[PDB]
């Protein structure tokens, strides 16, 4: 699986990947978090 | 009648003569490098402009630069 | 009070002369 | 993107390229240049990039104007 | 030419070998018939020159001149008609 | 000493079949090139102008509108046939001028005995500023 | 009132905008039955839409001519007037998760530069060295300051290629 | 005797024209016939025709 | 002559070690990505398979699983 | 308007003597070999 792995760590699947977590947990953030127009502590 | 000039730094690697496909380029005999033979440009009427040569050069930076200038119907490539 | 007729043809004159000033001007120059 | 297209389909390589200098020059300044050396795109590649935004603005600008005014009024 | 076989080349003959010729254009002194072709030369005659056929292009010109002057008018044409009424515009101007 | 060969003007042609970039109003009144070539069986090649001729066997004669297109002719006649030919140029006064394989041998070997002119002694770097060359004709490099 | 600006909590026009947006909901309402599915959608949707603006006015901001926020970008004049977290706030957010970023991939570049092959270690990235500089470039300010006057953030401009003017 | 840098060593470019002006390039060999340009540096950075290496004189070319 | 089934027995094994390196059909795609030309060449050069191989039976081959893998995509 | 007849004959002269003259002048000129 050391191949698959190395398929798994080339640019275009982890820049996929990695543009899917951040974007799924921004979502996440404005679904739990919505219309948060300025950061009020 | 672009003008076409080689510098020292020509290794003699004969590949813009090769590359030149209106017969510009030739080799002529040289010391100044290890292959002992430098480019020349006696033909530079005949001269298109095209730029293989410059493609083919692998001295950083090239040895045969070709500036554009007067243009003649042999360097403006007419058939007509 | 709109300007007359002679006061037209007296300026397209003044211009025509302008114009051999400027014809004058531009030979010089190509020269 | 249709005039995102504009960009590719007007200009040429050798600016693109002498910029990108630029900025390895200023990546350089700061250890951060890519291994990988960042070059302008190709003549070709250009003219592809260009030609693909200009036919995707431009067909998709007409999908939404049919598509918005046939579904608002009919 | 010398094209009696496969040879389309030739230095004594390079007339033909370039691809010089009439095409369609035929050598032949009878075509036009009596008293109208002389009727012709003299209807064109001093006109030929360069400075009198420039000379009709300088009447020409005056025609299209005089047009203006008077002929414009006479075949009507808006420019020079009259005018009904006018309009104010947006708001209280003219 | 190296004598250039005289263009023998009744040379077969190759078999072709008649283009329309052949030659033009350019060959009458300016110049049109000319390549010679010895074939050593009928076989078909490319023409410059487009389509395919078949060459003879022994002499083929063929004459073209630019030096380019004669060149072209030739390198693939080496390359896909490994056949030499000449090239000559041809005024419409009568003038032949011997053209490409000009003292025997390809230009891209050396032969002892050519003119190196166009060649500077400096690098590409040592050329003199625009500023000092002002108001010349001339570019920096052919000072 | 920091600029000739209301409080969206007592400014006539951001109420009006909510009761208008409240209205067009139930407008969009009066056509399901109560219990359907679209039904329980308007209403998370009006619920969500009040939350907002009562958030909105809870939160101090600033509305204009109309009842739309607005923010302000100036240190102090936000600051005495509790308006940080328009600007400011983010800012300071923004600058802190950017330099995380790209600090991660500076100490990434600088890893993989000093290896056998650094242009394969950019197509196919070593996953466990790039988690773990992920994780170092939390501290990045401090690092990028202690490496700034060590001088090893910089590079000397006689290592650095330049055209020939 | 030899002539310019040993083969091997570390150099930076002096030439302000070249593609790897003031940049890291190895020694491969160094003709001592009498070439303008004997020395044969190496880089690991390739320039934009893709060739890693390149000929250069004597006063060009400082080690380390 | 004579229309019939021909085939070969187990031509290329299936495993993941050319997904680990890219450009691996192309020779001109070797010894790594000296400049972003090459990403961009990589993706250029995928389908042309004229330039993968000289043979027109792995060209062939090439482009029956390929439109398997369009009727896939498809479904 | 003062002289209504004038430019019913200028504006010819500008759009069309004027500039067929000129046309024809700097095209003359533009090949004349041995000025
Ligand atoms: C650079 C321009 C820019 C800026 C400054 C903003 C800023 C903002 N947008 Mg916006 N947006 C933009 C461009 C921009 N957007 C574009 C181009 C689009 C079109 C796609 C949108 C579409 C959009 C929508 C649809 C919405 C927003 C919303 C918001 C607000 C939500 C803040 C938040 O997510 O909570 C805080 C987030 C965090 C604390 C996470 C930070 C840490 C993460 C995990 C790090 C990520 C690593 C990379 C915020 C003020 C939302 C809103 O309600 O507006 C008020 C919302 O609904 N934006
Ligand atoms: C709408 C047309 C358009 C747009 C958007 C741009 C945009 C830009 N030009 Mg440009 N230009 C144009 C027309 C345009 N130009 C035309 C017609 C010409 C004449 C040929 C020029 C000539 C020109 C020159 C000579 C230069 C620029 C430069 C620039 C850049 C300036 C930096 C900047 O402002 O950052 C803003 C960034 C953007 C506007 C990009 C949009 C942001 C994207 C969409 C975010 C990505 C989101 C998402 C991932 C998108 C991908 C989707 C996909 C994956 C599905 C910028 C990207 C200069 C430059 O390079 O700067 C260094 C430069 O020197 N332009
Ligand atoms: C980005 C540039 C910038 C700009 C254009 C301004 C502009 C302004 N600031 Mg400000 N400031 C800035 C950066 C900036 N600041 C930064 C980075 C900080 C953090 C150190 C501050 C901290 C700050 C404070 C604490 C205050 C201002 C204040 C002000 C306002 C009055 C200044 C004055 O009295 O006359 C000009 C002053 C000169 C010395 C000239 C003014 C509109 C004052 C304010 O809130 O207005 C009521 C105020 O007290 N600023
Ligand atoms: C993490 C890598 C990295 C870093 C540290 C930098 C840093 C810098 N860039 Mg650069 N850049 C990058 C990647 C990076 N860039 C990439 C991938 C591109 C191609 C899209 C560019 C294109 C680019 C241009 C055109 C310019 C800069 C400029 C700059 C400088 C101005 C600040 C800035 O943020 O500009 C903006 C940076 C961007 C718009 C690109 C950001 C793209 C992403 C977010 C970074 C890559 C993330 C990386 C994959 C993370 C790896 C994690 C690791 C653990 C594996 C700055 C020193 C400017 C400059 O020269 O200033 C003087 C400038 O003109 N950058
Ligand atoms: C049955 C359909 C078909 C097939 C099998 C092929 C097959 C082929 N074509 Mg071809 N072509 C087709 C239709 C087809 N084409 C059509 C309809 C057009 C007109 C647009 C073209 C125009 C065309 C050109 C100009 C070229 C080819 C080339 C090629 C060869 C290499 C392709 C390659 O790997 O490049 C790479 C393929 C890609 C990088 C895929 C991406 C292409 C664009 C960017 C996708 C469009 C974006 C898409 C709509 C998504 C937009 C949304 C976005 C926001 C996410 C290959 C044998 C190339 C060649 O050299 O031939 C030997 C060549 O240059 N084709
Ligand atoms: C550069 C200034 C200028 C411009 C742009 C115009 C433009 C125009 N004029 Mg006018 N004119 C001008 C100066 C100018 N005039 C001056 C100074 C006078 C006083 C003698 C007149 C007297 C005049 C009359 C009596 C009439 C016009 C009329 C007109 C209109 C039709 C042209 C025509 O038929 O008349 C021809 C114009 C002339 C014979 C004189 C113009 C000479 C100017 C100064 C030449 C300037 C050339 C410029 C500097 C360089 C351009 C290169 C060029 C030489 C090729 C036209 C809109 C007609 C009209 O009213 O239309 C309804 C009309 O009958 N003009
Ligand atoms: C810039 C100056 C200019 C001027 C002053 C005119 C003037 C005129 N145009 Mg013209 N035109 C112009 C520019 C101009 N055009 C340009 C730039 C274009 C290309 C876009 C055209 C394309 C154009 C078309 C397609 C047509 C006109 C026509 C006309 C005539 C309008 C109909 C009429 O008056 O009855 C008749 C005009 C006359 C009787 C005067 C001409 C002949 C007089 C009698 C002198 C002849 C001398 C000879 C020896 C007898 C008019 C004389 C229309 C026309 O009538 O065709 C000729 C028409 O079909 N024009
Ligand atoms: C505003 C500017 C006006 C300028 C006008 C110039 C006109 C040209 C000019 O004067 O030419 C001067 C020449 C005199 O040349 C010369 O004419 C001489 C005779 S004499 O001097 O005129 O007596 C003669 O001896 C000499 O050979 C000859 O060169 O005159 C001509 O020969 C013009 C004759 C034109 C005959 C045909 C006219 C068009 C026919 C229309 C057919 C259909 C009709 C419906
Ligand atoms: C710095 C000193 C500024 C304090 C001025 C106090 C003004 C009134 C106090 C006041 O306005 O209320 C507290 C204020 C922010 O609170 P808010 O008004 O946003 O609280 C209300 C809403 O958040 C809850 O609905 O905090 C600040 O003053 C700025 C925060 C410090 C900035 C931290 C950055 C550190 C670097
Ligand atoms: C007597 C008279 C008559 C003739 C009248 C005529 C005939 C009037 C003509 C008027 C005209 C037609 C005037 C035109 C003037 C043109 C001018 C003023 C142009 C000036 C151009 C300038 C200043 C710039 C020139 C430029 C310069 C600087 C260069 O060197 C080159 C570029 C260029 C831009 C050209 C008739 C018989 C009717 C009735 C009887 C009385
Ligand atoms: C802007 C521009 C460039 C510069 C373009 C570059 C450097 C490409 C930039 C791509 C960056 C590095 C990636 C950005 C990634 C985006 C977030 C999404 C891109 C879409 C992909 C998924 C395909 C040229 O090289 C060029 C060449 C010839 C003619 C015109 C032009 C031209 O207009
Ligand atoms: S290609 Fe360059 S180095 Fe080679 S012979 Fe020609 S000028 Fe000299």
């Amino acid at each position: 699986m050391k191949d698959f792995t190395t398929y798994l760590s080339t640019a275009p699947v982890l820049t996929l990947l990695s543009v899917t977590v951040v974007a799924g947990l921004l979502i996440e953030i404005n679904r739990f978090f919505p219309d948060a127009l300025i950061a009020a502590f | 009648s672009h003008t076409v000039k080689i510098y020292d730094t020509c290794i003699g690697c004969t590949q813009c003569v090769r590359a030149c496909p209106t017969d510009v380029l030739e080799m002529v005999p040289w010391d100044g490098c290890k292959a002992n033979q430098i480019a020349s440009a006696p033909r530079t009427e005949d001269c298109v402009g095209c730029k293989r040569c410059e493609s083919a050069c692998p001295t950083d930076f090239l040895s045969v630069r070709v500036y554009l200038g007067s243009e003649t119907t042999r360097s403006m490539g007419l058939a007509y | 009070m709109p300007i007359a007729d002679y006061q037209v043809f007296t300026a397209l004159f003044l211009a025509l002369a302008t114009g051999i000033f400027a014809v004058r001007l531009g030979v010089a120059l190509y020269k | 993107v249709w005039a995102f297209s504009l960009m590719f389909l007007f200009s040429g390589r050798g600016y693109w390229q002498e910029l990108i200098e630029s900025i390895v020059w200023a990546h350089n300044k700061l250890k951060v240049a890519p291994a990988i050396q960042p070059r302008a795109l190709s003549i070709t590649q250009g003219r592809a990039v260009g030609v693909a935004h200009y036919l995707l603005g431009g067909i998709a600008t007409t999908w939404s104007f049919f598509l918005a005014r046939i579904l608002a009024v009919g | 030419k010398y094209g009696e076989e496969s040879r389309y080349f030739d230095l004594k003959d390079l007339e033909n070998t370039v691809g010089s010729w009439d095409m369609y254009g035929q050598e032949d002194k009878s075509r036009y018939n009596g008293l109208q072709s002389e009727f012709f030369e003299r209807a064109a005659n001093g006109l030929s020159r360069r400075e009198y056929i420039l000379g009709l292009v300088a009447i020409g010109g005056a025609g299209i001149l005089a047009w203006g002057g008077k002929g414009a008018a006479d075949v009507r044409l808006p420019t020079v008609g009259p005018q009904q009424p006018a309009q104010v515009g947006p708001r209280g101007r003219l | 000493a190296f004598t250039p060969p005289t263009l023998q003007s009744d040379t077969p042609s190759p078999i072709f079949g008649g283009s329309t970039g052949g030659l033009l109003s350019q060959a009458q009144v300016e110049e049109f090139h000319v390549i010679t070539w010895e074939s050593k069986k009928e076989q078909i090649f490319e023409m410059p102008t487009g389509g395919a001729a078949i060459m003879r066997q022994g002499p083929n004669l063929l004459k073209l509108a630019r030096k380019e297109q004669c060149l072209a002719l030739l390198t693939q006649l080496r390359t896909k046939f490994k056949i030499d030919g000449y090239i000559y140029r041809v005024f419409p006064n009568g003038e032949v001028q011997y053209l490409h394989p000009k003292d025997g041998v390809y230009p891209e070997k050396v032969n002892a005995g050519r003119s190196g002119d166009n060649t500077n002694m400096r690098r590409i770097g040592q050329n003199k500023e625009p500023v000092q060359i002002k108001f010349s004709g001339k570019i920096p490099a052919e000072f | 009132d920091v600029a000739g600006l209301t409080p969206c909590s007592e400014s006539k026009a951001f109420a009006k905008r909510k009761k208008n947006e409240v209205k067009a909901l139930n407008k969009r309402l009066k056509n399901y039955e109560a219990d359907s599915a679209p039904a329980l959608a308007l209403k998370a949707t009006i619920a969500r839409t009040e939350a907002r603006f009562d958030k909105y006015a809870k939160q101090g901001l600033l509305c204009g001519t109309d009842g739309l926020p607005h923010l302000i970008a100036d240190p102090g004049l936000a600051l005495r007037y509790g308006h940080a977290g328009d600007v400011f706030i983010p800012t300071i957010g923004f600058i802190y998760f950017a330099g995380w970023l790209g600090y991660a991939g500076s100490k990434y570049l600088q890893a993989v530069a000093a290896t056998a092959k650094p242009i394969e270690k950019e197509i196919i990235i070593d996953v466990p060295l790039a988690w773990k500089l992920l994780w170092e470039g939390f501290g990045w300010p401090l690092r990028a300051f202690a490496e700034y006057k060590n001088g090893s953030l910089m590079e000397d401009d006689a290592k650095i290629t330049v055209s020939p003017r | 005797p030899d002539v310019g840098p040993k083969r091997g060593t570390q150099v930076r470019i002096l030439r302000p024209e070249s593609y790897w002006f003031r940049e890291t390039g190895k020694v491969v060999s160094v003709d001592q016939s009498g070439i303008r340009y004997p020395v044969v540096v190496r880089f690991e950075k390739v320039n934009y025709a893709g060739v890693s290496t390149n000929n250069y004189a004597l006063d060009e070319v400082v080690a380390a | 002559k004579k229309v019939k089934i021909v085939v070969d027995r187990n031509p290329v094994a299936t495993n993941f070690e050319k997904w680990a390196k890219p450009g691996h059909f192309s020779r001109t795609l070797s010894k790594g990505p000296t400049t972003t030309t090459w990403i961009w060449n990589l993706h250029a050069d995928a389908h042309d398979f004229d330039t993968q191989t000289s043979d027109l039976e792995e060209i062939s081959r090439k482009v029956f699983s390929a439109h398997f893998g369009q009727l896939g995509i498809i479904f | 308007m003062s002289a209504q007849f004038l430019p019913s004959i200028l504006v010819p002269l500008v759009g069309l003597v004027f500039p067929a003259v000129a046309m024809a002048s700097m095209f003359l000129y533009i090949e004349k070999e041995e000025i």
